[PDB]
């Protein structure tokens, strides 16, 4: 069981970080939606319940997630558990011969501080609030869980500063893990593949079916209470520790 | 043209912006990615799929019409097999390297004919499979297909006869003493008014259909239904 | 959930396999412990309950692979989950100039028969009877587990034969994963680390202490029942396939 | 042989990167070393001919790196190979409950702007300049080789910016190269491990020639010159692409 | 240089191993093409040169190899480079629903037997030879080389058997580096993608053409004389061990 736990999900408005909420809370835990001002994320939290709250922040703003985090131990006077699931995808390629376009530095910046920058900031803060709880039986004082992607590995044509991210987050999720082992907080990341959620629903159907069809099984899109099931998996398993998971059907993305 | 000229500039003039944020996971290149993906799925089924043979022996039954709807036929048999979650292994048996009908693809597809993820072969199919394996697909054959087999190698005769030439695949097969199975349609459909022969494409897309766990109703969803009335219940 | 399943676990009699039958059969579902017939399987079974019955089998030889599979057929009526938990380990340089010692032939081709032959001999001749299976909601008839080592990654002096097998069965994971996609079966990995099965006591517990406080977090052997937990995990995911988790403690294995 | 190739090499006054471009002058080739103008790059360019230029430039401003690659293009009329050796160290824990102490935004964004984001930017600019190039025989028309490191894999205690920038490099170089494949450019990561440059002998003598004795063999820091020759072998071979090559002397990093 | 060095090269005869033994003898260097009776190694030793013998050998057996290395010191004197390039291809469905066909059990054997366990014959047997050898002025004895493939890390339809032995090659590699590390021998594979040898004659033409036109860039199948650059590559770099190189011009393998 995970009741009484209390999670912060950035980016649980929507998509994953939603579906997380969602699964968590139906099982007894508190959960905090940190997301954008203007994301929606109100109605969420209050359509959710009372064991879940909602904080405006951006987890590029330092202020903002330190905000979103003396909320949420004012409200539920702890934290144990925090899903990075914010998260923005661009595509653009890194240069076309045929258009003499180049890509633009400032995507990949926005991309870079929305994905790395964000999960680490958050990871951070979250790491010197759960410092302060009383280690549990197994000497564990919380674990995080970072949303990488598939694209860190096979990333396609015009993910260049996606996959760039979702790399960097993979590459950090060891170092932090060691760096928190005395602290004992577990550190983990999920790589999902192709999920139903707003940021592929939105295509066409025709792409759709066509990404369906790309996953050998299931052929469908992930849903996104199989990445929560899988959260919560880490959550209860206490010796998976600085380890990526590929949740995406054994897919191999083509260029 | 015209109009898309002048909708274009009225599609300008809102200039909203804010569209989707740009937040996009993939560019928009979806052709070439079905045409990769089919790609590959050609190449495992070239390796590991159930072989089809079109047999291209009518060439001298056939008029230049009746040949320009077979190659038609046949261009739209092959684009239905490819798309397919499970394509057969197609064979062009029979086929002449520099007759008619061989020209005549070659012509239809140009560079893509070297790259069909195919086996054309002017060898029939009584030399690349067992006698025993063979089971060639007739109209008039006495025998009627119950239940697709997937061991078996099914043989269409890539004929088109607007001018009805009954027995030639049944009198072909008879020859090598090959095997013959009919479609079932007197068991499944009232057959109304029509001519029991089909097209390539349509024998294919039943064949596709059955090799995919379908049903007979299904599989025969795609006899045209002018022909027939219903489905016998 | 896993009521009504019926799990074939190799080795299922002792260590690993012997916690994953406990954990499954303990939650409604039906064991299969394919194990040696001088391994203790049967008073194993009979501890367990009904749901449990115990196949004498070799997983290198086809012909008791065989009676094991019809035996649980002949019991049960189904195959649904496969878990391959049987193994053997081997330590012993390759080359050894201070002693002039090289490596047997024999205890390669041992540990290779055992731990890759075996694996691919169960897995073969499982997705027999699980593809006999009608596919359910989603189009799954099985799941098939599989237990890889750290060392395919980080194999220490001394475990080349046994990195070797690993090794296998991590590499023919995925293809495995892509051939079994129509018919319905997944496919996964499980590279635990160090864990406190008989294989490990036998070393001396000096050294037990020592490889305990080499884990980052927890600073302890993995408890088999962790091991068992990830196994339920990958069961329940429909979405999780063609993939290696490595359940280890973010430890790494020095030289 | 490399006679007539024009090498651009980032960070080419110090290091892997002077090692780089003295190996290839050696050999004939012509050489921009585009580095920080406060960093002794010219007297390097001095001391190695004729061949080898500076260009005083900050691999995170557009503006510099534009005008390193006019220089370039003004002097050796061409661009063939971009080889990104530019990048920075920063130790700093995530978190330390005894301390008190965060890792501070300013060091991640530092790091992540240095050795991430000034990567990027190179790749771009030279895959613009690169592109100009007439195809050889092979219809290749540069190479662009980038600096990565073991810690995107194995990654230390106070190691997490390092780690995550250089596994955003890692997950990078392949979306790169399917994105420059149609141009005919290669993109290739190399992941040295401990090498005896400016970077690594600022540490202790002592913990450094600890690492030093932990390399299995050569039980020693790599020499620069194994790094230039790793390049050159990578230019050399046309088939090399959308790789990372560890030359690190077998060594796994611990905790 | 590579004058005056002994190679070695298991399945000399044919492919990427008579391409490395032609670069090599070219460059001044001494080979025995370890081969079988029967594969035609003797008219390629005979057409090489004096400087190349044939050693009539099955890697599979201890006794030939054993013979083999008893006649590259009797001709040479010693021992120097190990380049095991002997292996088999199968192309066999784990189990085939539709058809009702299974893997053989014998295939599966046959397969491990020569791509696994005879790379490990040959190392371990030419390890003992390398180690008489008087140590280099940086204490190396030795450099052996294996053949991998990309089938290691994504294995398609039908290549179960050949992923599980070159994956087994990947996981033992970094062991056998650490286990010969004290006697200065290093260890290093590759991975090489898709080339042009008798290998893929099994193959339909088509299907080769489109898996050439499937490679990034170069988009074409790889030249064996590619691969022997890299193999004296590796053999000149001293920093070069326990790693794995994807020689693939960046192709990805799909289903
Ligand atoms: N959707 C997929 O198929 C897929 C696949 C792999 C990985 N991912 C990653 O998984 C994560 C889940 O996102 P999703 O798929 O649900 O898409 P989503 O857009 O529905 O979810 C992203 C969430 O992040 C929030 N957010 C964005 N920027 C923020 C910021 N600066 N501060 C705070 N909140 C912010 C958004 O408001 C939204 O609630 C993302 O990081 C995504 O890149 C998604
Ligand atoms: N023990 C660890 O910490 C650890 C770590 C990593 C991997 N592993 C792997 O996990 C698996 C679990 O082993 P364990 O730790 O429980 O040790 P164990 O010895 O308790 O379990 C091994 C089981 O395999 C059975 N077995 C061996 N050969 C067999 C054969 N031919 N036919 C049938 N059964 C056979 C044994 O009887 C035993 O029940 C093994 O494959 C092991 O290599 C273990
Ligand atoms: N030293 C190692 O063993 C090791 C190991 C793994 C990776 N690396 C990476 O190798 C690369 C080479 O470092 P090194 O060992 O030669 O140390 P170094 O300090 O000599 O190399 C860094 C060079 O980059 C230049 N530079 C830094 N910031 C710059 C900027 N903004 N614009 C332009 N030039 C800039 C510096 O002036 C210097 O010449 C680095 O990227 C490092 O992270 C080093
Ligand atoms: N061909 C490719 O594109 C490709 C790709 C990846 C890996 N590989 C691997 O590269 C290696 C070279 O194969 P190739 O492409 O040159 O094909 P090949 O058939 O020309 O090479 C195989 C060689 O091994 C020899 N051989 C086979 N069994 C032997 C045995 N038992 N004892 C001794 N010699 C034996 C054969 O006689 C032949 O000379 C193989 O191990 C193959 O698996 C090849
Ligand atoms: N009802 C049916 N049963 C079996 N095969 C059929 C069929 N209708 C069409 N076909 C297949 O489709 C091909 C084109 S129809 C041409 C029919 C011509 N009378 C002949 O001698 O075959 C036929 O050759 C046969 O292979």
């Amino acid at each position: 069981s995970v009741k009484g736990l209390v999670a912060v999900i950035t980016g649980g408005a929507s998509g994953l970080g939603l579906a997380t909420a969602e699964r968590l809370v139906g099982q007894g835990a508190s959960a905090v939606l940190l997301d954008l001002p203007n994301s929606g994320g109100e109605a969420q939290a209050k359509k959710l319940g009372n064991n879940c709250v909602f904080a405006p922040a951006d987890v590029t703003s330092e202020k903002d997630v330190q905000t979103a985090l003396a909320l949420a131990k004012g409200k539920f006077g702890r934290v144990d558990v925090a899903v990075n699931c914010a998260g923005i995808a661009v595509a653009s390629k890194t240069y076309n011969l045929k258009k003499g376009q180049t890509h633009t530095l400032e995507d990949f910046q926005r991309v870079l501080d929305v994905n790395l920058m964000g999960t680490f900031n958050v990871i951070r803060l979250v790491a010197g609030e759960m410092g302060q709880n009383e280690p549990d039986q197994g000497g564990q004082r919380g674990v995080i869980i970072n949303t990488a992607s598939v694209a860190a590995f096979e990333g396609q044509v015009g993910q260049a500063a996606y996959s760039a991210s979702k790399g960097g987050i993979v590459g950090m999720t060891l170092p932090i893990a060691r760096d928190l082992a005395p602290i004992g907080i577990r550190v983990m990341t999920i790589a999902p593949g192709l999920f139903g959620t707003p940021l592929l629903t939105s295509l066409p159907e025709k792409v759709c079916n066509f990404l369906a069809s790309q996953v050998p099984f299931p052929s469908r899109l992930g849903d996104p209470a199989e990445y929560a099931h899988l959260v919560q998996a880490i959550i209860e398993n206490p010796f998976l520790n600085g380890e990526v998971i590929r949740l995406d059907g054994a897919i191999r993305m083509q260029p | 043209a015209a109009a898309r000229e002048e909708a274009k500039n009225i599609k300008l003039l809102e200039t909203t912006e804010e569209d989707k944020q740009k937040n996009f996971l993939f560019l928009r290149l979806w052709d070439r990615n079905m045409d990769i993906a089919m790609g590959w799925k050609g190449a495992q089924a070239m390796q590991f799929g159930q072989p089809l043979v079109f047999d291209m022996a009518y060439e001298n039954y056939m008029k230049r019409k009746e040949l320009q709807n077979t190659v038609s036929q046949l261009l739209e048999s092959e684009g239905w097999n490819r798309r397919n979650v499970d394509p057969f292994h197609i064979y062009f048996c029979n086929l002449k390297i520099d007759g008619a009908l061989h020209r005549e693809l070659v012509k239809r597809y140009q560079e893509k004919w070297d790259k069909l993820l195919l086996t054309s072969t002017e060898k029939s199919h009584v030399d690349l499979f067992p006698k025993d394996s063979i089971i060639y697909l007739t109209a008039d054959s006495p025998n009627v297909m119950t239940t697709f087999r997937h061991d078996k190698v099914y043989v269409i005769g890539s004929f088109v006869d607007k001018s009805m030439q009954p027995g030639t695949s049944l009198a072909k097969a008879k020859r090598l003493n090959l095997a013959t199975e009919c479609l079932p349609l007197d068991k499944y459909l009232q057959w109304e008014i029509g001519n029991k022969n089909l097209t390539l494409d349509q024998m294919i897309r039943i064949l596709l259909c059955l090799k995919n766990n379908g049903n007979w109703q299904e599989a025969l969803q795609f006899v045209p239904k002018r022909k027939h009335t219903g489905f016998l219940e």
